[PDB]
């Protein structure tokens, strides 16, 4: 799963995978599950 | 005098080596079917959206 392959035919999942990432606390995992916009959870996201 | 490769997802800027890799082995027929002759060549397209 590159971003070069142009496979990620679901970018939600995408940018849900980058986060999974994340060792934040789950409290922080709920409330980005929250967040509806979408510049916010990525936004959010880069910062955990 | 060759059909039209299928590029895939795959830019070849002019001048850099890339690489290909589709996951379907029909191209690979077209690839051994030129091994007999003298000179064996291929060109390189690009793609619509």
């Amino acid at each position: 799963m590159q971003a070069g392959q142009r496979v990620v035919d679901n970018p939600i999942y995408l940018s849900d995978m980058g986060a999974a990432l994340t060792g934040a606390e789950s409290h922080e995992l709920q409330d980005v599950l929250e967040e509806t916009n979408i510049p916010k959870r990525l936004y959010k996201a880069l910062s955990l | 005098h060759l059909p039209l490769i299928a590029i895939t997802r795959n830019p070849v800027f002019p001048r850099f080596i890339k690489i290909i890799e589709v996951k379907n082995k029909k191209l690979v027929e077209l690839l051994r079917r030129k091994v007999r002759l003298a000179q064996p060549y291929v060109g390189v397209f690009l793609k619509r959206d």
